[PDB]
Parts: structure tokens; C-alpha cells; sequence
């Protein structure tokens, strides 16, 4: 049983990715400004999501190798740190398609990048974070999306709005958005019941998450996808620390008080 | 531990000159530098093709026999005994004797031996195959004609009887 | 027995030649490139197993003695010295035939290896390690590739790919290239599963490529043949000399952490 | 007792080397090594070891050597000097060894050390203060591991680690390491004792691991062994400088005033 507890608490641990229709869409969107190489710009709030639902899209497309050539990765994530140069950007462009680079100047590695880039067909341009990056770089991934025509999806918090608002030309080619909702209605519950029996993986109690548990979910998480799982792991964790086999509403208050 | 080297045993009635290359194939050496090794200077870049105009002498031999391991009455051995006349061209072989012993011998190089006396065979001067000159017996690297690649030990059923 | 087990750590130490798909490509790729007598450059990420399949392909196709002639060499597998002049190329070419120069020059060399590849009919000349060698010494190489036809292969990492990109003479010729792979994917579990007995050799435990050891694996390989291939040989050792029957978690973990 | 004063000065001038846990974690790691006869990296922190253990290594497998024939040493142990060329490191391999020829060119005197290396049956070659040599060498190295089998560990402190991972194919070789730590804890109150007990050796004072010198030894140290070993051996000097015969906690401050 220790060991089981163990197992559990591990994989408690660890997140996972259930498909809801919030990334059912964005991948759908995804999808369709890929078939057209339309560059847009998803958008929405922080700790909401959309990071996942990207995350989902690029492993989807899982890439196959041919015997002799250079594998075809269709979707390019990149998740550039903060105050990224162009120098750092190509590096991780050229690093997601294993191509280890060669020390040499900022002209090199574009044209390393652009050299994997080609060869490689890459469809997609997915930056998320994409409001880390300087903006002496958002000229380069301009002319990476205007003579390669590769689709670039800029993903980040509002903030990446107002950052490339006071740029020219990334605000009008980088216009198309999908901002990602709040998700709170009959749809939320939806999402908790789902998260329930796939998530928690917890025995079958009939917690059926009853209305007072709705009410304390809808009063601690706001909406938030992030908050849900960080709060119903949290309570699960709480619940096979004690002892107790299911979650009852004292760890839901606890954290709730906790979190706010 | 004691400071040593890629020793070599010396053959039967191989030569000075066969037995140095052996040495150096063996210690991945220069003539200069087994020479300079040795503490005699390029006199043995000399040796290995058969120029004695200066017999070698016992000190340019005992010096050797300091670096080599070889005693200096079994160096003097591979050189022709005091008083036979040798030719230092052209390079000569017998295959049988090169097949049951991968050297060159001295003897080949007498004035007076045409004939190999335990093969009954007139010994060969030029590969027989493509008449090409053998090259100097330390330059052997292994048992084949520079020029057409025909192990020595192959020209045995070509040379006459 | 002791002595068994030590023929058996005796025959996993030592480095053993084995079969994939992705050699058995390279040597297809190979064989049209004789065909066609064009240039060539397989390139490689390092570890990912480039120097064993060019071994394997020109043991594939070992050279012939020739009655009439001086005997024929199909292949010509050299590894160059780092920053080694032509003078040590031709020497290291001129020594892997039967044939040998020494004392004149570097023109006489040049010659000398010209006429020895004439003579031979040398089809392919696969430098392993190309950059190793010093710039200057490229134009002998492209020399050689034009005035005997031969088709010469650059075997090497990214490394070799950005010093070709140096100069334009010497990448002119070689408009080919055959990237290697990464082996990611599904075929993971095809090479794992076939190395279990293929090359350990020694009454396996079942592992199939379970979930947990896939995972510990591609925790420390990544796809790198050379990277598992080296981490189960030693710990196959490790396992054999203290006694226990097969492999288990704790030696793989400890290599894991003795790895990453 | 002036004569014997300088008899104990004289014992005490020399360097012993005590037993601890460390070196015989690094005797059995590169054992296994070595049986597997694979390439590590023990990385480690300046004057905590890997030279009196690695050097004991050596010590432990003593090399035998015949009256006429090429000695058989199993471990190999060399100090490669500040920026130590090729060349460099193939006449310390040389020198060694004991071999008796010591001149010729550089690639000539690559063919006699590999063939000195595959003669002498080495099997282990120790490059302590790996730091101190140019890629072009590892380059070298590289070569020699791969081509006679040999496990090759590369000793010195991060910075080697920084050298080394600049070099794709030199990272990919040394991913094993073992890291020297700094045994902040309970190894101290051992440690003390074993240093005043043998390698002191002196009459016994009944320090006993007193917490009133381990505060010093502790604040002066730092846990760096070979700082423990100049302030103690410093402070038994002194202690017999002026005749004391046990080392009175004066002396420590001292010597710590000193240090720090
Ligand atoms: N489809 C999903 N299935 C399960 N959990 C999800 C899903 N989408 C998001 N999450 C959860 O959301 C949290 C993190 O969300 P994510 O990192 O994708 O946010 P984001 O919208 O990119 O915002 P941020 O910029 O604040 O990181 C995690 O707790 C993760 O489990
Ligand atoms: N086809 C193969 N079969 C068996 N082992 C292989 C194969 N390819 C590589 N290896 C293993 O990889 C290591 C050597 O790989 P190899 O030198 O061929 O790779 P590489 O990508 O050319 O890299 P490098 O240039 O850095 O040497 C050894 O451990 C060897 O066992
Ligand atoms: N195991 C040991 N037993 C006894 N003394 C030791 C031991 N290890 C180190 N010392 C002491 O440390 C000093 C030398 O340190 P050492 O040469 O081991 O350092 P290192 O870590 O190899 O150095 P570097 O800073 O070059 O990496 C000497 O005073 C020696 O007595
Ligand atoms: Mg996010
Ligand atoms: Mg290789
Ligand atoms: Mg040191
Ligand atoms: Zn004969
Ligand atoms: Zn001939």
C-alpha cells in the first residue's frame, strides 16, 4: 500500500493534458492557418491554457523520418527566455531540429537556420512566450515569415499585445488572434466532472461533484484551468496524505482559505 | 620499470641492413633518428644501402649493439666476415628461403653465390614477373614487389631451377 | 564459470558491429553514389553511429586481389589526423593500399597517390572525420575527386557542414548530403527490443522494452544508438559481476544518474 | 631533543596519504571503468582530490616489467603541462612508459605511442589536470579511446568541464563523471581523528573531535581537504617550533589568522 501511495502521489505529481474543446479549437484554428500559412497571433490570459493546447498541436504531428533525409517536423515550437536575441533565437530554431550549431556570428546562424529550415519543411512558426523576445528579433522572424512563408503563431500573455502594439509592421501582417476564454458556465462543470474521472483517477466515492463543490471550485479557481489542477491536485494530495481515501470538503476549504 | 624499446631478434643470416629496417618498422624510427638514437650520425641512412666504402667498424657497431639489444659479434654476423666481397646492387633474393623466413640474407649479396644451396634455385636479382629492381632489404616493408604487388614468397615457383 | 563471465564482459566491452536500418540505407545511398561516381557527405550528429556503417560498408565491399594486375580497392576508409597537412593525406591514402611512399616532396606525393589511384580504380574515398583536416588541404581533395573521378565521401558532424560553408570551391562540388538519424519515434522501441538479445546476448528478464525501461532509456539515450548501445554493455557488466542473473531498475538507474 | 626535532620535521615534511571514503568511491568507480573500458570525466572541486587517489591508483596496480621485453602497465597516469600541444601528450604517454626513444615528428611519434599504448597492455590512462590541454589534443584522445579500446579519465575541476563541452564529440565521449564532493557533515569528526591519529601521529593531546577545535577547523577549512592538510601539518610545526607537545588551540588560531 505504501508503495501504491507512493505511485500516486507521483503521478499526482505529474500533469496531464485532457483534450477539452478550449484546445480542440485553438488546434483546429491551428490547422487551418497552417493549410494556408497564415502567421497569426493566439492570445489570452496567463495561467489559462493555451501553452498545453500548443504543446498538444506540436506533438500531433509527431514527425517521420525518412530512411536517408532529414526528418520532416511540420510544427516549430519555441518557447523563447526572456530578452532572447536574435543570435539565441536562431539557436533554438536550428536546436529544435537537431542541428547542433558552430560558434560563429549572428549572420552565420541565420543562415545555418535558414539552410535547416528549408531542408527541413517546416510548416509552422509557434512562439510562444513571444512577448520575451527584443524586438530587433521581430524584424528577423518578419523576413522569416515573408520570403520563407512559414505561418507564425506569436503566443503569449496580453502583454505580447501591447508589445508588438508600439512595433509597425508585426501589429498589421501578425493580426489574426484567438483569445482564449473564460470557460466558467455548465462547460466548467463539464471540465471538473471530466477532470474527475480521468485526472484525479481516484475510486469511484460518487463525489459526482455535488453543487457545494462546485461553488468552492467556482470561488477558488476563477475560471482558471491552472488553478483548477493546481487546487484539485492539491486536495487529492492532501486527502492520500491523511489517510483518507477520497477528498472530503475540509481540504477544499483548506486550500481554498490558502489560496485566498 | 627499466627504459626499453621494441626489441627485435635478429634472423639467420639476415642482413645488417634488412635487420636495422625491421628495427625501425618495429620502433616507427628514421634513419636519422636511429642513427642519432644510436650516437653515429646518418652513417646508418648509409648502411641500409650496403655503402660500407668505411667498413662498419666495431664502434660504429657496438654502438648499435647499445640501442638494438643485439650483441656485436651477432651484428658483425649479418655483415660479410673479413676479407668476402659483396655487391651493394642489385638487391637480390631467393623466394623458397624468403617463404620459410621473412628476411633478406646476406649471402645473396656475395660476389660468389648465384645459387641458393638448400633450394637449387639461381637466386633472383630483378622481380621476375615485371623486371622490376628490388628496393633496399631495410625498405621491405612487407614481402612484395613495389611494382606489381607479387608477394616474395610467390616468385619461388618462377625462379628457375 | 568465472572464466565464462569474463569471456562474456570480454565480448561486451569490445565494440561489436550490428545491423540497422538506417546502415543498411546508408550503404544503398552508398552504392548508388558508386554507381553514379558523385560526391557526397553524410553528415551526423555525433555518437549517432556514422564511423560503424562506413566500416560495415567497406567490409561490405572488400578489395579483390587481382591476378593481372596489382589487386583492386573499391573503398578507401581514412581517418585524417586534426589539423594534418595534405602531405599526411596522401600518406595515410597511399598507406591503406598496399602501396608505400617515402623520402621526395609533396608534388611527388600527390603524384605518387594520383598513379596509385588510377592503378587501383579506386571507386569511393570515404574520409572519415573530413574536418579535421586543414583547409588547404580541401583543394587536394576536390583535385583528386576531379581529375580521377572518384566519388569522395565527407564523413563528419555539423562541424564538417560549417567548414564546407566556409570556403566555395570546396562546397561546390559536394551538392549532396545525406543527414543521419535521430532514430526518434516508434523505431526506438524496434531498436531496443531487437538490441535486448541481438547484441547482449544473455537470458533476458522479458523487458520487451517495457514501459519503464523505454523510459529510463530515452531518459538517457535520446535516440543515440551509440548512447544505449554503451550504457546496456555496462551495465550488462555491472549486472553480471555482482551476481545478479539479468538486469534490473537500480543498475539503471545508477548508470542513468552516473549519465545525466 | 633539537636533533630530534628536525627528525619529526622531517616526518612531518613528507605527505602521506590517509585512507577515506572518497579515494576508495574513486578506486572502485574507475575499476568499473576500467573493466568496462569506458571513458569518464571525474569532475571536481580544486584541492579536494583526484590527484592523491588517482595517483594511488596507480600505486595499487603496480606495473611489472620484465628484464628484456616491453613492461605491461595497466594504468597510465599523466600531469599534461599549460596549453600542452599534441606532442606534449604523446611524450608524456612516452616518457611514462620508459621508453627510450624521445624524438622524431609529431606523427611519427603518434605511431610510436600507439603502439607503445597497445604494447604495454595499458588499459586506464589518467589525464589529471585535464585542463591544461588544447581541443586539438582531445581531438587525439578521442582517438586513442576509439581506436585502442582504452578507458580514458579526464581529471580536473569544472572549468574542464566548460573546455569540454564547447566540443560536440568530446561531450558525447566523457558524459560519465563522478563528482568530488566537499563532505560537509559528519565526515569531519572522523576525518580529524584519522588526520591526528596516523599521519600526526604525535603524542595524544585527547582532542577527540572537540567541538571547540572542530569550530575552527570548520570556519579555517572550510571542507577542503587539502586545506586541512596545511593548517594541520603547519600547526604541528609550530606546535614543535616552540616546543609544546600537544597542539594547544593558540597554534590553530594562529594558522587560521594566517590562512585567513
Ligand atoms: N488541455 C489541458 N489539459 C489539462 N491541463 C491543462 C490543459 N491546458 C492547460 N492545462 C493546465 O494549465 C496549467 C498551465 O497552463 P499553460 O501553461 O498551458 O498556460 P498558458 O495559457 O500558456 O499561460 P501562461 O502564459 O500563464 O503559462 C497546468 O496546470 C496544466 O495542467
Ligand atoms: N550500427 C551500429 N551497430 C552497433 N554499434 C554502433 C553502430 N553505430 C554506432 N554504434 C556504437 O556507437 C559507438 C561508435 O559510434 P560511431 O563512432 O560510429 O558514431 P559517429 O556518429 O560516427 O560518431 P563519432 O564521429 O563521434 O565517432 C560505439 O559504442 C558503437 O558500438
Ligand atoms: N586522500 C588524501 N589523503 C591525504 N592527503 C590528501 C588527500 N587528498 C589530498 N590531500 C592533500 O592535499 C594536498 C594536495 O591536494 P591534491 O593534489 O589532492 O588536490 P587536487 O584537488 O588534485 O588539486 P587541483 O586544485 O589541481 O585540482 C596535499 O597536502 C595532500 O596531502
Ligand atoms: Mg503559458
Ligand atoms: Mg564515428
Ligand atoms: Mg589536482
Ligand atoms: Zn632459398
Ligand atoms: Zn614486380
Amino acid at each position: 500500500d505504501d508503495e501504491w501511495l507512493q505511485a500516486e502521489i507521483a503521478r499526482l505529481k505529474g500533469k496531464s493534458i485532457v483534450p477539452l474543446q478550449q484546445v480542440k479549437t485553438l488546434h483546429d484554428w491551428l490547422d487551418g492557418k497552417r493549410k494556408a500559412r497564415k502567421s497569426c497571433r493566439v492570445v489570452g490570459e496567463s495561467r489559462t491554457g493555451k501553452t498545453v493546447a500548443c504543446d498538444a498541436y506540436r506533438y500531433r504531428h509527431k514527425p517521420q523520418q525518412e530512411a536517408g533525409r532529414p526528418p520532416t517536423v511540420p510544427v516549430v515550437y519555441i518557447r523563447p527566455h526572456q530578452k532572447c536575441g536574435p543570435k539565441d533565437l536562431f539557436k533554438k530554431i536550428t536546436e529544435y531540429l537537431k542541428y547542433r550549431v558552430t560558434k560563429g556570428t549572428v549572420s552565420d546562424f541565420r543562415d545555418r537556420t535558414i539552410e535547416v529550415l528549408k531542408g527541413c519543411g517546416v510548416e509552422m512558426l509557434i512562439i510562444d512566450e513571444a512577448d520575451r523576445l527584443k524586438p530587433e528579433t521581430f524584424a528577423d522572424v518578419r523576413d522569416i515569415a515573408e520570403d520563407l512563408g512559414i505561418a507564425v503563431v506569436l503566443v503569449g500573455t496580453d502583454r505580447l499585445d501591447a508589445v508588438i502594439k508600439r512595433d509597425e509592421q508585426v501589429l498589421e501582417r501578425f493580426r489574426a488572434h484567438l483569445r482564449f476564454g473564460k470557460l466558467s458556465g455548465e462547460d466548467f462543470k463539464n471540465t471538473v466532472e471530466m477532470w474527475e474521472q480521468m485526472v484525479l483517477k481516484l475510486p469511484v466515492s460518487s463525489n459526482l461533484k455535488s453543487k457545494e463543490m462546485l461553488r468552492i471550485l467556482t470561488s477558488a479557481t476563477e475560471g482558471y484551468i491552472g488553478r483548477l489542477d493546481e487546487i484539485l491536485r492539491e486536495a487529492a494530495i492532501r486527502s492520500l496524505s491523511r489517510g483518507l481515501k477520497k477528498i472530503d470538503k475540509a481540504v477544499l476549504q483548506e486550500v481554498a482559505k490558502e489560496y485566498k | 620499470v627499466k627504459p626499453w624499446l621494441f626489441l627485435i631478434k635478429p634472423y639467420e643470416g639476415e642482413s645488417l641492413s634488412h635487420f636495422l629496417g625491421r628495427f625501425r618498422r618495429a620502433n616507427h624510427l628514421s634513419a636519422s633518428g636511429l642513427g642519432t638514437l644510436a650516437g653515429i650520425g646518418a652513417i646508418v641512412a648509409r648502411w641500409e644501402r650496403f655503402h660500407f666504402n668505411p667498413r662498419p667498424s666495431q664502434q660504429e657497431l657496438e654502438a648499435i649493439a647499445s640501442v638494438v639489444e643485439v650483441d656485436a659479434q651477432r651484428l658483425a654476423q649479418m655483415l660479410p666476415p673479413a676479407g668476402v666481397g659483396m655487391q651493394h646492387e642489385p638487391i637480390r633474393l631467393c623466394g623458397a628461403c624468403y617463404a620459410e623466413s621473412p628476411c633478406h640474407r646476406i649471402e645473396w649479396q656475395y660476389k660468389s653465390v648465384w645459387k641458393c644451396d638448400r633450394h637449387q634455385l639461381k637466386i633472383l636479382a630483378k622481380c621476375p614477373n615485371c623486371q622490376a629492381p628490388f628496393k633496399m632489404p631495410a625498405l621491405w616493408e612487407d614481402g612484395c614487389c613495389h611494382r606489381c604487388r607479387m608477394p616474395f614468397a610467390e616468385m619461388a615457383k618462377l625462379q628457375k631451377v
